[PDB]
């Protein structure tokens, strides 16, 4: 076993460590089996000066975002049913919108947890569990669930505004579509390497736009999890295909303004014309909004376990499941700081909110990070 | 034989009492074959003659038999339903 | 331009004219300039061509074909878990092989399809690299390079849309087992999507038998987890709102067997619906029509599932065939054995209807043969009347002959040897013979044992066995032990039922002894014989001619005669003497071998092999001491040495054995260790109770093409042999075996190695507890 | 080194099909002649010449 | 052995290791002759030499594949007269083989599997090459081939007579009838069906056979 089962391929743990602005934690408030090693789109937010934190198999916390000491905690480990004390099992993120904490759960169920205490301000089961985090918006609980459904529930009680189908998968092509609202349309990505827009009023397809490759005869890896979410610069949608092919496209029609069918990208942010991104090999590039003009790039992150990148403390910040945080020179690609603040590591979206930079790690959980 | 146990010998391709009623003298081979099928023995060098014989042996006792021979003409039109019992 | 001479450069595998006929312009055709370009591409339609340079010398064609013909090898690297032939199958899938039209255009298409094969394994994290590497003058090697990162494995099962049934029991139904702990270690792992489809019905039938007759699976979402291993799965199902089987209205072409059909439709109207029970009940009718000749038992149902009372109503539409389908039969795979011995190993007769069981029961007897590799058949409906189904009995036959070892002095200490071998139907003629014998300075043993198992057509088993043991244990060829013994065994096989079978025979043993040992169990037998010689010497002789009567009986409902896995065969046998025998005694026994499936897929089966035996005198006598019961060594309490488990006698105070040699074979003798020395060898008892409990273990690391007839098994081995006639006053200061509790203990593993002259059973057993006088060789090699 | 038993080991074979002979053919009376040949039991009996048995050449 | 050499150098060593008795080498020559040069001028003669190297090394299915190869390499070739005979001569030897022949143990009631295959190919020879040097050979094989099938099918009609499925007797006897009239074993099966008739009280149908017995007394 120990000297026999061996066959691996390349990986880099952490090349290029820097501490030019020496990074710290703003506080550490580890919650438990939070995000977990388990792949699920439950991830925290930061609001109300309250770290509304969670365990995905246990306690749903709320912690004072000064020190992360507890505002409240409840447990959505559902205590009865045909499964009889099943754990929390959260598929959608910690969507704290108003006095509810909306979380898509892996019961195919969406609990709005009342932000004052954590009582379920409403619950409502949806068609499939939340492949994307609940985009609670405009009275709608807009969720790309696992079956490629866009559901819209009421965010006050769960009254289902609609449930429409998105760009389908083939097996479960986990294209995080995260159905945004732009130009009065529920703007939403895809699973087959497509993208679309449907109506924000009833889920009425404004247009469906195939972008690029997916599984089946132009197949992509099991690692492909690519967030196909629209980042709409309102006239021009910027979104990914499921093979990570970057695309500028119309919102009224989905007509491709330009697309990188050269990109195979995992995480992406459009920072003005500075499209900072994370490729399949966790390789970082700064593209433009005209195409793929590399403003800068980085292989200091290359074959990593990265999170989404964020502009914070003047640098591109990104964690990894190796527990390293990485402050990247937004000028060019270099570490300006590196923080190993955990070892269970990060796959959450880093929440640069309440003035902080909130992450919940996998099991070495919630840390606020600063430099 | 001073042995009372004999493993029983059986043999079908016969006619039941229901089978003889399906046919009568006049019916062609086909008409019999629509009624009874074709037996697993016919007259190889003689005329159309359809041999449906039962055979069965019991333990230490005498062998049963129900031979039912369907002798047609050359046209196959039934001419003789020749039933023959055991012995 | 019209060509006078086409110049055909670069030709190895394809012909010159095969190029020229592939040229749209031949030598002398009307040549166009695009036809020259068509002479480029239509030559590339050979597939063996790298470049085709159709130039013309004014009009004189010069076609410089560069070639990629026969791929002179294909090589592989990095595929530790993956067979190269499976990758060669992908090359066979992509139309390329060794010696083929090379295409360097499909290299990634290979490696994609290799990865798409590596997909279908249950991985994707693996490297693939077809490398086109040249071989003589234009030929090539296809070098294949692999860095296999990780497969995929069962991680998570999400079931939404279930309303009653816990996924823990559902994973317990399915083969999505994903837990092998470190201190609670159990079971295995490693996903395959081909198991998944059966795991869908392992849910579905499980809902079907519950009543869920509106059960459907809505959808299924198996996680493409960003790790290239992670298999989580969301399934959406619609539970099925349980129904009651509430009435059977079976009809159709019931062939007049409607009441017997109604016995097969004896249901409870209103119990929770079980379509699986409905499913097999149709097959009972298909057996019932199969019983009555109808090999066309078209029996379909309609479960009119009534959702208003939450019930089911059972329409069943039946159609029979005709009776006399068994027209004739064929027998195949007897190129070296007799056909008719297989035909008399069969129950269904030609010129009859279908007895659906009798072909299988005949095949069951042929399964109980064990001189076969395969028992199967081909049951061909010959087209014609509905009385024409012929039956090819396609079967394969197995190995023959097996020598038995134990021989050796180095082949240097005189002319001393051991033989022994079996004949195995005598080449499929119909005569199973097994013959052994050994002539040394210490013995001269003769034996034969032959049966005509079908001396008559019923299975009269003309089992003729002989022996001549001139056993001459050597101190001067006397003075250790003399016994010349000789005689026969003719014993016959009886039909009792078709799984029941009696045995009876008679025996001749004339033992002729001299120089008899001082040990009490002889002498207590000698005095039970009423023969009282002097025990301080081995001067003592004995001439006996015991005439016994053999008898026995056999059960037969265990599977195979060479590799069984389920069932049992009871082996009752015994002997008793007659008025006229030179000793009046008996000896009875029974041996068991049950095959109980731990795994009912028979990768784990209980093999309870036990042995019993008892024999004493009929009155005023005793059973002879050579008829006492032994164990150890190769026995079912192994790891010992042979005849080490059992009672232990004591020599009487002794002297010269008619000259016991100078300090050799000490038997309380004058030459060493005088005056009531003891025998620590298993002299055996009048009672036998020994056993082995074996458990079928699979072998994963072996090519299972031949490990399938290799049976490795674990055991504990324990047993007791003792004498109920044993003394506790002359074995008062000695091992007493009057008690039944003389229980030995051993454990270990055996390895049956399937060799082409019979399987080879080698076993390391380890005696845990060994009782009085046991002697051990833990490593035993056997047959 | 073998008496009655053919040293320098070999495997058993067959050529007796040419070395055999036919048997008596049917002579059945009238009305009792069924057709008695099917398939290539009707031998395509042709004797365009050349050697037989062991005498036959092998290329 | 023998890589991409001169083919005649491969072929000389092929003909040499044929004449050496190194058929296992000569096979490996004639393979490496056609592994490199299957387009050789004697590549059909290679197949004639391969079967010659196969049969003298007792490689009947390898011969039979090379027989199929000679068909698939040259289905119009006149040396199918060898090869279709060799197709029989494989299948004549492919059928039965045992060491019980010194004891006189018959294997004509063993399975005539490739004998039924040799029943085709020897007849396909004397059909396809009714003039060949192998033709006078193969016809006499077919004489015993139907007679091997006689004692094959005679062995089971006795068994059904021992079984007492008298319909199954007359089925094997009429199959013995309707194939080979030239066998005495059918004329010895002649009372058996008649006895099976007489057990089935088709004594009259048996008496039809009794005059056949009267006609087949000579």
């Amino acid at each position: 076993l120990f000297n026999s089962e061996e066959d691996v391929v390349k990986m880099s743990p952490l090349p290029t460590v820097e501490n030019q602005f020496t990074p710290t934690t703003a506080w550490s408030t580890s919650v438990g089996s939070g995000i977990g090693n388990f792949y699920s789109n439950l991830h925290p937010a930061l609001a109300d000066n309250v770290v509304y934190a969670a365990d995905r198999a246990g306690l749903v916390k709320a912690l004072n975002a000064d020190d992360g000491k507890e505002i409240w905690s409840v447990s959505l480990a559902e205590k009865d049913g045909w499964f009889s004390k099943e754990p929390a099992l959260l598929s959608g993120g910690v969507t704290v919108s108003g006095g509810h904490v909306y979380i898509g759960s892996e019961k195919a169920q969406v609990y709005a947890l009342n932000t004052s205490d954590g009582t379920v301000a409403w619950q409502t089961k949806v068609a499939g569990e939340a492949l994307s985090r609940p985009v609670v918006s405009d009275g709608l609980v807009l969720i790309h669930t696992s079956n490629g459904q866009l559901q819209a529930l009421n965010e006050a009680d769960g009254a289902v505004k609609w449930t429409v189908n998105l760009d389908m998968p083939s097996l479960s092509l986990r294209g995080e579509s995260a159905p945004t609202t732009a130009f009065g349309a529920a703007v939403v990505g895809g699973d087959n390497g497509r993208v679309s827009a449907v109506l924000m009023e009833q889920g009425q397809m404004i247009w469906q736009q195939r972008i690029s490759q997916a599984t089946g005869s132009t197949e992509i890896d099991r690692l492909s999890d690519v967030d196909t979410t629209p980042v709409v610069v309102n006239g021009v949608v910027f979104a990914l295909a499921y093979n990570g092919n970057l695309t500028a496209l119309d919102l009224r029609s989905g007509q491709i303004m330009w697309k990188r069918e050269l990109g195979s990208v995992n995480d992406f942010i459009v920072d003005g014309n500075r499209i900072y991104l994370v490729d399949q090999n966790d390789r970082v590039m700064a593209l433009t909004i005209d195409g793929g003009v590399t403003l800068w790039t980085q292989s200091d992150l290359l074959h990593r376990l990265l999170t989404s990148p964020v502009l914070y403390n003047g640098n591109l910040v990104v964690g990894d499941s190796e527990g390293y945080l990485h402050w990247i020179n937004v000028e060019d690609g270099r570490f300006v700081a590196q923080q190993k603040v955990d070892s269970s590591g990060f796959q959450t979206e880093p929440v640069a909110a309440d003035g902080k930079l909130l992450i919940q790690a996998k099991d070495g959980t919630v840390y606020s990070i600063t430099r | 034989e001073r042995v009372v146990y004999r493993p029983d010998i059986n043999q079908g391709n016969y006619l039941t009492a229901n089978d003889v009623s399906k046919i009568r003298v006049g019916m062609t081979q086909q008409q019999v074959a629509y009624a009874l099928g074709t037996p697993l023995m016919s007259d190889p060098f003689g005329t159309n003659t359809w041999f449906y014989v039962f055979r069965q042996q019991p333990g230490h006792e005498g062998v049963t038999q129900q031979t039912l021979t369907l002798t047609f003409n050359s046209s196959g039109v039934l001419t003789n339903i020749d039933n023959k019992p055991a012995l | 331009f019209v060509v006078k001479d086409i110049h055909f450069e670069g030709l190895q595998r394809v012909a010159v004219g095969a190029a020229l006929l592939s040229m749209p312009v031949r030598t002398g055709d009307t040549v166009n300039d695009e036809d020259i370009s068509n002479t480029i591409r239509a030559l590339f339609a050979t597939g063996n061509f790298e470049d085709v340079r159709v130039l013309r010398d004014g009009d004189t064609l010069l076609v410089q074909v560069k070639e990629r013909p026969t791929i002179a090898s294909i090589t592989f690297s990095g595929n530790k878990s993956v067979k190269d032939d499976m990758l060669k199958q992908n090359l066979e899938a992509s139309g390329v092989r060794v010696g083929e039209s090379l295409d360097r255009t499909t290299i990634a298409d290979i490696e994609k399809g290799l990865e798409d094969f590596y997909y279908s394994v249950g991985k994707y994290s693996a490297s693939v690299k077809a490398v086109v590497t040249p071989l003589p003058r234009n030929r090539v090697d296809l070098k294949l390079v692999f860095q296999e990162g990780v497969s995929a494995e069962i991680q998570q099962i999400n079931i939404v849309g279930n309303h009653a049934f816990t996924t823990d029991e559902l994973i317990s139904h399915f083969q999505l087992r994903d837990e092998v702990p470190w201190w609670n270690v159990v079971g295995d792992r490693k996903y395959q999507k081909q198991k998944l489809a059966g795991d869908l019905e392992t849910l579905r039938s499980y809902y079907l038998d519950r009543g869920y007759a509106r059960f459907n699976i809505d959808s299924t979402q198996v996680s493409l987890t960003p790790d290239k291993k992670g298999i989580y799965v969301t399934v959406n199902i619609t539970e099925g709102d349980q129904y009651k089987l509430s009435g059977v209205e079976v009809s159709g072409n019931l062939a007049g067997h409607s009441a017997e059909i109604e016995q097969l439709t004896k249901i409870e109207p209103g119990e929770l619906y079980n379509g699986t029970k409905v499913t097999k009940m149709e097959d009972d009718i298909k057996k019932l029509l199969g019983r009555y000749g109808y090999a066309y038992p078209r029996v379909q149902s309609m479960p009119e599932i009534n959702d208003a009372d939450k019930t089911v109503k059972l329409r069943v539409n039946v159609d029979a065939g005709n009776r006399f389908y068994v027209r004739k039969i064929r027998f195949e795979g007897n190129d070296t054995s007799k056909d008719a011995v297989l035909r008399r190993e069969m129950r269904q007769m030609e010129g009859a209807w279908l007895g659906s069981d009798l072909v299988d029961q005949g095949k069951e007897r042929l399964n109980r043969l064990g001189f076969f590799e395969t028992v199967d058949t081909d049951t061909q409906r010959v087209p014609g009347s509905p009385d024409q189904v012929d039956v090819v009995y396609k079967v394969k036959e197995r190995n023959t002959g097996s020598f038995n070892f134990g021989i050796g002095y180095g082949t240097e200490s005189g002319v001393s040897f051991q033989a022994g071998v079996q004949q195995d139907n005598w080449l499929g003629t119909g005569y199973a013979v097994g013959i052994n014998g050994t002539k040394n300075d210490y013995q001269t043993y003769a034996e034969l044992s032959v049966t005509n198992p079908y001396f008559t057509v019923d299975g009269v088993s003309l089992g003729g066995r002989l022996f001549y043991n001139d056993f001459q244990a050597d101190d001067a060829d006397l003075s250790d032990y003399t016994n010349k013994s000789y005689g026969t065994d003719v014993t016959l096989g009886f039909p009792i039922n078709e799984y029941n079978s009696l045995r009876a025979g008679l025996g001749y043993v004339h033992n002729s002894l001299s120089n008899m040992q001082p040990q009490v169990a002889m002498w207590r037998y000698l005095y039970s014989m009423g023969e009282h010689p002097s025990t301080s010497d081995q001067d003592n002789s004995f001439k006996t001619d015991d005439f016994t009567f053999n008898y026995g009986w056999t059960y037969n409902k265990l599977d195979r005669g060479y590799f069984p896995t389920d069932g049992s065969r009871v082996n009752l046998t015994g002997k008793v003497t007659i008025p006229g025998s030179d000793n009046e005694y008996y000896k009875v026994t029974l041996d068991t071998a049950t095959y109980v499936p731990i795994d009912d897929d028979h990768k784990w089966v209980v093999l309870g092999r036990t042995r019993w035996g008892y024999g004493d005198g009929l009155g005023g006598k005793e059973m002879p001491f050579y008829e006492n019961f032994y164990a150890g060594g190769s026995s079912t309490v192994r790891g010992f040495q042979s005849n080490t488990i059992g009672p232990k006698a004591v020599y009487f105070p002794h002297q010269a054995s008619n000259y016991d040699p100078d300090y050799d074979y000490e038997c309380a003798t004058q030459d060493g260790a005088k005056d009531l020395c003891k025998s620590d060898d298993a002299v055996g008892g009048n009672a036998m109770a020994v056993a082995s409990l074996e458990f079928i273990t699979p072998t994963p690391f072996i090519s299972d093409k031949y490990a399938n007839s290799v049976r490795t098994s674990f055991f504990w081995d324990m047993g007791t042999v003792w004498d109920t006639n044993w003394d506790s006053s002359q074995y008062s200061g000695y091992p007493d075996y009057s008690d039944p509790s003389n229980i030995r203990m051993s454990a270990g593993i055996a390895l049956q190695w399937m060799s082409p002259l019979g399987p080879l059973v080698f076993s390391y057993a380890q005696p845990f507890k060994k009782y009085d006088g046991d002697k051990a060789e833990q490593f035993q090699f056997n047959i | 080194c073998s008496s009655d038993s053919r040293y320098k080991r070999q495997v058993s074979g067959d050529e007796a099909y040419l070395e055999a002979a036919p048997l008596a053919e049917l002579h059945a009376p009238a009305g009792m002649i069924l057709p008695v040949t099917s398939g290539d039991y009707a031998i395509p009996v042709t004797n365009g010449s050349g050697a037989v048995g062991k005498a036959l050449d092998i290329r | 052995e023998v890589p991409d050499n001169p083919p005649n150098e491969i072929y000389a060593t092929a003909q040499q290791k044929l004449q050496d008795g190194n058929w296992r080498q000569a096979i490996t020559q004639l393979e490496a002759l056609d592994n490199r040069y299957p387009f050789g001028p004697y590549s059909q003669q290679v197949q004639l030499d391969l079967i010659y190297a196969y049969y003298k090394n007792a490689d009947l299915p390898l011969a039979q594949a090379a027989i199929d190869r000679f068909i698939r390499l040259n289905p119009t070739h006149p040396n199918i007269d060898y090869v279709m005979y060799m197709r029989g001569l494989t299948n004549m030897a492919l059928d039965d083989s045992a060491l019980q022949g010194f004891f006189g143990v018959d294997r004509s009631d063993r399975d005539p599997q490739h004998a039924r295959a040799a029943f085709s190919d020897f007849s396909k020879l004397v059909r396809g090459y009714p003039n060949s040097q192998y033709t006078t050979d193969a016809t006499k094989r077919l004489v015993f081939l139907k007679d091997r099938l006689a004692k094959y099918e005679y062995s089971v009609a006795e068994y059904y007579t021992e079984r007492g499925a008298w319909v199954a007797v007359v089925n094997r006897v009429e199959g013995m009838l309707r194939d080979y009239p030239d066998t005495q074993a059918t004329r010895d099966a002649l009372p058996l069906m008649e006895n099976a008739y007489r057990q089935m009280q088709m004594n009259a149908q048996a008496e039809k056979v009794a005059k056949i017995i009267a006609a087949n007394s000579s």
